RNA sequence: UCUGGUUGAUCCUGCCAGUUCAUAUGCUUGUCUCAGCCAUGCGUCUAAGUAUAAGCAAUUUAUACAGUGAAACUGCGAAGCUCAUUAAAUCAGUUAUCGUUUAUUUGAUAGUUACAUGGUAUAACUGUGGUAAUUCUAGAGCUAAUACAUGCAAUCUCGACCCUUUGGAAGAGAUGUAUUUAUUAGGAUGAUUCAUAAUAACUUUUCGAAUCGCAUGGCCUUGUGCUGGCGAUGGUUCAUUCAAAUUUCUGCCCUAUCAACUUUCGAUGGUAGGAUAGUGGCCUACCAUGGUUUCAACGGGUAACGGAGAGGGAGCCUGAGAAACGGCUACCACAUCCAAGGAAGGCAGCAGGCAAUUACCCAAUCCUAAUUCAGGGAGGUAGUAUAAAUAACGAUACAGGGCCCAUUCGGGUCUUGUAAUUGGAAUGAGUACAAUGUAAAUACCUUAACGAGGAACAAUUGGAGGGCAAGUCUGGUGCCAG
């Protein structure tokens, strides 16, 4: 299986999301993909899967760990007010200009 | 002795309050 | 540039307090092509790390910067540091004496001075 | 541009290559362990002579002074962690009494030999190479690693390795699928 | 520098022979990893300044227009290279500006026809034409502004009556800003003719909203009557901020085989004037003959890379800030097109050799603007000596020779040889499904399936020896020798 523990869990009232380092345990397999690793840490803190923004994923020497950082928005409109552009289109919520 | 005499010489060479503290602690109420 | 590196080597066994070692299998740099990370590199890494975690974000290294940043870091390793422990500060030359001496202005100059620091 | 880079070659060219005795020295060492060319032990003498260089430089100097307790005791902590220096042997005239075979005896591939998990050096080779043989939690394929007294006692076969308890490799369940085929 | 000869054997002096991050050149691998000449090519838009596009779209969102919006008029901003060289005259630190200018930011700051004036106005636009011809053009006809001009029944004191004793109140009075000159008074600093106020005038006398977006509240005297909320763009002065310009003192080379330098079209200073944003010989009119220096003036050399221009000089224009890598005039040369009547250029460049500088972006750090959104070849992204592998482990068959020393003769030693057959395992280069990575993408890391017996999935370089023919040559004392 594959674990997903998040710590320094830092809520921002000011971009009214949470902030946090999300670490991923993946024994015997390649990685967990980002659309993944949405999904998983949007049932968890019961957010749309808009409102979460994931990135910076490496993988430690040896494998089977990877640490990453991950945003949590309070609303999903919120979410496209604040997340970069780039970052809104890797989801496919903004269109390439 | 020489092992001490190197300490106190970082000690010399190294209203009590600290700037990333504070910054530290807002991040905790944030947290 | 005052700390110089075996002086905190005695310290540590003369400390009395433990010195939080690492797994045995985490230090390898890359596969064994690079050796153990020496002492130093364990704590300038874990700099990065602790400077990371704030921040939320990574550091990037700039191409220019990366010049004189890796290779000699592990070039120095390939001449000095062999099972990751380092070897280079034996064959430098620097005054270790001065590092050490009481050279602060509270310093012996006469007499009395000495006779204080008996009392 | 920004400043250059300084790096530093880990192995000198003996000042006459072509003793008899120094031959059949290369010819013993690289049988024994197994070298690959005469560039490994062109780098372990180096090594060892910078070594030994310091080490008689603290025995000229003298005793008790900050400089020779200093740099000597440093010198055998590390000698003593790497494993060359026995741990009643803390004095730097048997720091002056070291010999190249005890730095290729702490060659890993001389470890995995000696533990049992090879049947030769060159066997310990290969599967050092091969991605076999695993430091604790992580795969090591470097025949020059240098093992340390910790790092010698957790010496094993790697989780991925099939020897370790992995899957067969390619060759076996191929073969078992044209036995079933 | 060493090693062996030259003796019957030694020492010494001689002779002989062998004994590089220097340069060229050759083979292999680079499958992984890793690091003066050449004609050679080549700006800007928010709800908020102006729409009658004969543009677009919508229909009730429009009978003044109302969304969006080309063009044009306004507003804001346009401020890497290549050559030379210069000793505290560059630069660094620091002082002063009571001797100055200062877009912008920030805080204060102006009671002294109007239910809104004119073309004294035209672009874009319509239409007629000339020219070989241009960011070349003439005639006719429109139409606007935050463009261009013009311009409009209040307040405060002394306060009798001491009427009422907060209070009303007769009467007397008083009332912009900017420039210049003269005059009077004079909280701030150490210091002022500083600040401020007043009087008399002056001025090609300044300014003191004829502007725009969203909302439609409170009242009543139902008239669309009175009174209005949040912003934008404007405007006088001061301060603040961004800067700029001068200015006080200090700051590691050798120097006298560099002893006088200056007044050499100002050298030192005073008076007065001209100009600057202002001080000041900076310059101008008169006057004095001064100023630095053996405590090193002045001059010379230098590992003082340890300031200049955009074809060459002269001159002008804008703006807060440039004597502008912008534009304009004449001159000196270069050189292009042409109907030979004229027009236009700064490429007299750049980048190369003695040859691919490209493709993708404003995301990340930052910035200019009518600004959230536009852009930036600022910037970013990509393109083109260091560790491994070529193999590891068994089984069987068949044979007796294998090796070492020694000039000499010979001596010493024992598990060996295969140019024999055979078995099951391991995995890398490659063939590659994915995700991750990222502005996107490459690369990195991780990771399904396939992937070895000639493992032909076929690394090289150099040297020392052989031996073979109905073969060839040359010289000999056969069958030999070279």
């Amino acid at each position: 299986a594959v674990t997903i523990r998040t710590r320094k869990v830092i809520s921002n009232p000011l971009l009214a999301r949470k902030q946090f380092v999300v670490d991923v345990l993946h024994p015997n397999r390649a990685n967990v993909s980002k659309d993944e690793l949405r999904e998983k840490l949007a049932e968890v803190y019961k957010a749309e899967k808009d409102a979460v923004s994931v990135f910076g994923f490496r993988t430690q020497f040896g494998g089977g760990k990877s640490v990453g950082f991950g945003l949590v928005y309070n609303s999903v409109a919120e979410a496209k007010k604040f997340e970069p552009t780039y970052r809104l289109v890797r989801y496919g919520l903004a269109e390439k200009v | 002795r020489l092992a001490k005499q190197y300490l106190e010489n970082l000690k010399s060479e190294a209203n009590n309050f600290d700037a990333g503290d504070l910054d530290k602690d807002i991040i905790a109420s944030r947290l | 540039k005052s700390r110089m590196q075996a002086m905190e080597e005695y310290i540590r066994e003369s400390s009395d307090q433990p010195d939080w070692s690492a797994s045995i299998g985490a230090d390898i740099v890359n596969h064994g092509r690079g050796g153990i990370k020496s002492l130093r590199d364990t704590e300038k890494e874990r700099r990065v790390t602790s400077f990371e975690e704030d921040n939320f974000t990574r550091l990037n290294i700039t191409n220019k910067a990366e010049k004189r940043k890796q290779k000699q870091r592990e070039r120095n390793a390939r001449m000095n540091v062999i099972g990751g422990e380092d070897f280079g500060i034996f064959s430098s030359k620097r005054k270790l004496e001065d590092s050490t001496s009481r050279r602060g202005a509270k310093k012996t100059r006469s007499a009395w001075d000495r006779a204080q620091r008996r009392l | 541009p920004r400043a250059p880079r300084t790096y530093s070659k880990t192995y000198s060219t003996p000042k006459r290559p072509y003793e008899s005795s120094r031959l059949d020295a290369e010819l013993k060492l690289a049988g024994e362990f197994g070298l690959k060319n005469k560039k490994e032990i062109y780098r372990i003498s180096f090594q060892l002579s910078k070594i030994r260089r310091a080490a008689r430089d603290l025995l000229t100097r003298d005793e008790k002074d900050p400089k020779r307790l200093f740099e000597g005791n440093a010198l055998i902590r590390r000698l003593v962690r790497v494993g060359v220096l026995s741990e009643d042997k803390k004095k730097l005239d048997y720091v002056l009494a070291l010999k190249v075979e005890d730095f290729l005896e702490r060659r890993l591939q001389t470890q995995v030999y000696k533990l049992g998990l090879a049947k030769s050096v060159h066997h310990a080779r290969v599967l050092i190479t091969q991605r076999h043989i695993a430091v604790g939690k992580q795969i090591v394929n470097i025949p020059s690693f240098m093992v340390r007294l910790d790092s010698e006692k957790h010496i094993d076969f790697a989780p991925t390795s099939p020897f370790g308890g992995a899957r067969p490799g390619r060759v076996a369940r191929r073969n078992a699928a044209r036995k079933a085929e």
